């Protein structure tokens, strides 16, 4: 399930949690 | 995290934007909880910070003063919002606090941090480690811009946030010292046709330069956290900037002195409303107690909106559409904040500054503004062309209008503006990554 | 052009229609066609807000809401029936609403609704599926609306 | 064919383009054609409708709800239309009017309207002694000395009179005033054919009024 699958992940270090534009 | 649920605050320009980053091997849930708890100590009084050598930002310059913080995580699109830093500095983020849990070397970590973020001024990092070794403890507590706390951020967060303020004041003082010898030309002059001129669908140099410099001096004080002198600077900024008929900068100066009025009221100090603001904008010299503050704020806001309108026909000194729209949102949310009580009390002054919404409440008879003036003012937002700016401005505008209508109790109007948000998000020509808040948005619709 | 609707207390339409002027007979171009129900649903909230107030006539509300050149006018009958419509430009104008033509238009449309409400087989929830009613409303639109 | 057709949505109608149909109800006016008939026919229809509900029902609550529902379909049609006639100040009727009765949007105005105009229409005489009990919180009431419809119904119990209760229930419900209207019997004044329709308003309206 996506909701729980995305809850625990390995974040890209030295980057924000969520960027908007490319 | 709270992504597409913006609700600005009128003391936002006083608030300090700080970008937070997940160094190491964290998870989404743990990092979100960490930053959420870290966003609970953003009222670091200036009394508990130790002094700084230089005078114009010494924390030992005013017994009161709250020194807000605004923790955020979204990396806004730089290289287009970079241009309007001369016009106002608080747009630029200043201080980075990086959460780290890898037991790695702080020196190399922050070296690469600075290499990645050259634009930003004050970097620093904090270890969320469970019992790091004494060899690392000696290294970290030797240096200032590195700190450490136990996981869940509950060991020394108060003193840590005290010290972040302490370094931030020095870093901003260095920035202003490097920055106080610049021409300060308007963003239209800087960028040419790089910022949209808010297409609606409805002896003259030295004095101007001195006025702009006095403005930016006062604005830096306002962001730094010493506000009585900020007011005293804003007075002689505005009075000098009025005669030279530079409408654009005068508008922001008037906005800043209005913010000073509100926040000095929040701090509960007496102050006279100056003759210059009394002359430039009527009230319809005198202490604040003998005037209803919200009406003063409203007429000030209306007059600065009038000046932003009056500053459109000049080709390279036109107010940017992003600033115009953001200011409109700011005034709208201020009106909604006022529309919750007949008394303009410490409760609502706490609400407006701390940003607690308090969804649904008992209506008292005869509030400040009726529930038609707020809607009529919010209708001004559609008068400007909205489906041409980019996605950050679009989502912020539509989301805060949705929250505005929700507080006003116009449920189907909230549905309408949320539908506008959804189609605007659909129409963007770029891939967007998943977040758990689109879930909430669709569920709410 | 114009787009007119009759809506009941449960917030569902019992009638909708759209009038051109024969210069641009496709009506609202392509996007406002999709946007008409949502702007009208938005205006319904203000109509409901003015529905229960003190302050002379109060059945006709006149210009109640604004949008990109759209003038939104509303009339409230006695059962909570809301006759709401939106007037648009002729592709470029600052369109203004008449003060008496639309008044009399709502008067006669309310007459028609009153006399088609009486028959025992018509329920409030069910729509007004009547060719005679449609013909009468549109020939009224020709006479009054423009 | 040219109807609304709610599934497809609003059709496009050209203003310039007109051939009317003989509807036989839209053409027929509704001004006030008086065609008053005998009370006997109304009474016989009333008793037979009561008898048919009396067969169909199983309990007093079922009879209650069924007769109230039967009367609820007359108030819906009376509320628009009676106000619309009263809007007339002394062929399309709309070309004889300038302004309407406002909306009787207040609780007192709507209840006074039922006291004055509705009853004078139904039973040809204004009702007597409208009252509100200022005891519990709010209990409005309209009393009749001699109910015309259920006059022939015998028995000290009152349940066959709820036709009128449904009429007022619909009249108040469609005007934005939900209620729990109910009838009761009380001899006070030597009549003993005295009936009180108690109107009990809802918390929504109670908060709305103040």
């Amino acid at each position: 399930t996506l909701d729980k699958y995305s809850s625990e992940e390995i974040l890209p270090s030295f980057e924000p949690v969520y960027s908007w534009s490319s | 995290m709270n992504i597409l649920k913006h609700f600005p605050s009128y003391v936002g320009p006083s608030k300090i934007r700080t970008l937070v980053i997940p160094i190491g091997h964290w998870t989404r849930k743990e990092f979100n909880n960490a930053v959420q708890k870290l966003s609970e100590f953003n009222e670091i009084h200036l009394s508990d910070v130790t002094p700084i050598d230089s005078p114009i930002f010494t924390p030992q310059g005013f017994p009161h003063g709250k020194l807000f913080f605004d923790f955020l995580t979204i990396d806004h699109d730089d290289a287009l919002e970079l241009f309007l830093y001369d016009f106002e500095p608080f747009r630029k983020t200043f201080v980075i606090i990086g959460l780290v849990n890898d037991y790695s070397d702080p020196l190399t970590n922050l070296n690469f941090m600075k290499e990645k973020y050259p634009t930003l001024i004050s970097p620093n990092l904090v270890y969320a480690s469970s019992t790091p070794t004494k060899e690392l403890e000696q290294t970290i507590d030797t240096m200032e811009n590195v700190f450490a706390s136990s996981p869940d951020m509950q060991k020394n967060i108060e003193t840590i946030m005290c010290d972040i303020a302490r370094n931030f004041l020095t870093a901003l003082n260095s920035y202003y010292s490097s920055y106080k010898h610049v021409t300060l030309r308007s963003p239209g002059a800087i960028g040419g046709n790089a910022v949209l001129k808010t297409t609606l669908i409805r002896n003259r140099s030295q004095q101007k330069s001195l006025g702009r410099q006095m403005k930016i001096l006062g604005n830096f004080q306002l962001l730094a956290g010493r506000y009585v002198d900020a007011l005293n600077s804003f007075v002689d900024a505005i009075t000098t900037l009025y005669k030279v008929r530079d409408y654009l900068w005068l508008g922001s100066a008037l906005d800043g002195i209005s913010i000073c009025f509100l926040l000095l009221s929040y701090l509960g100090l007496s102050y006279q409303i100056p003759q210059i603001v009394s002359l430039i904008c009527p009230v319809e010299n005198i202490d604040v107690e003998n005037i209803n503050l919200p009406l003063l704020i409203k007429c000030i806001s209306d007059k600065v909106l009038y000046y932003y309108d009056l500053s459109l026909m000049h080709n390279s000194e036109y107010a940017p559409q992003v600033v115009y729209c953001e200011f409109l949102l700011k005034t709208l949310t201020f009106m909604t904040s006022c529309y919750k009580s007949s008394e303009f009390s410490k409760d609502v002054l706490d609400n407006i500054v701390k940003n607690q919404h308090r969804a649904l409440s008992d209506i008292p008879n005869s509030p400040m503004f009726p529930r038609f003036e707020v809607y009529f003012y919010s209708n001004k937002l559609f008068e400007l062309q909205l489906k041409e700016m980019q996605v950050e401005a679009q989502i912020k505008i539509y989301s805060t209008m949705a929250e505005v209508y929700r507080l006003l109790g116009y449920k189907r109007k909230q549905l309408f503006v949320l539908r506008l948000l959804m189609v605007a998000l659909l129409a963007t020509p770029n891939k967007i990554a998943w977040h758990p808040d689109y879930r909430t948005l669709i569920d709410t619709i | 052009p114009q787009y007119f609707a009759i809506i009941g207390k449960k917030d569902n339409p019992v009638y909708e229609i759209e009038f051109t002027n024969a210069e641009n007979p496709q009506g609202f171009p392509q996007d406002l066609k999709e946007l008409n129900p949502f702007i009208l649903h938005a205006s319904l909230d203000i109509v409901e807000d003015l529905q229960w107030q003190i302050n002379t006539d109060n059945c006709y509300l006149g210009k109640v809401d604004h949008f990109y050149g759209l003038a939104i006018t509303a009339y409230i009958s006695y059962s909570g029936m809301k006759f709401v419509m939106i007037h648009g430009n002729s592709a470029n104008s600052s369109v203004v609403i008449d003060d008496n033509n639309m008044r009399s238009f709502y008067q006669e449309v309310h007459e028609l609704y009153v006399k088609t409400l009486m028959n025992p087989f018509y329920k409030i929830t069910d729509p007004i599926r009547s060719p005679a009613f449609d013909s009468r409303v549109r020939t009224l639109a020709r006479k009054h609306l423009s | 064919s040219d109807g609304y057709e709610y599934t497809v949505g609003p059709k496009q109608a050209i203003t310039s383009e007109t051939t009317y149909i003989p509807s036989r109800i839209y053409s027929e006016s509704l001004l006030f054609k008086r065609q008053e008939a005998s009370l006997s026919a109304m009474a016989f229809l009333f008793q037979e409708m009561i008898s048919q509900l009396h067969r169909t029902c199983k309990t007093a609550g079922d009879f209650e709800t069924k007769l109230s529902d039967y009367g609820h379909n007359i108030g819906i049609r009376l509320l628009e239309l009676l106000n619309f006639r009263a809007s007339v100040s002394p062929e399309s009727l709309s070309n004889y009017i300038t302004k309407m009765r406002r909306r009787d949007l207040k609780i007192l105005d709507i209840l006074q309207f039922i006291h004055g105009t509705l009853w004078s229409y139904l039973f040809n005489h204004v009702s007597d002694d409208l009252v509100k009990s200022s005891e519990r919180d709010n209990e409005y009431m309209i009393v009749d000395n001699f109910p015309t419809l259920t006059q022939f119904i015998p028995g000290e119990n009152v349940s066959c009179e709820y036709f009128v209760c449904g009429i007022i229930k619909g009249f108040l419900f469609n005007a934005g005033f939900p209620c729990g209207v109910t009838a009761h019997r009380m001899p006070q004044g030597g009549h003993s054919q005295r009936t009180v329709y108690l109107i009990q308003f809802d918390r929504q309206v109670l908060d709305r009024e103040g």
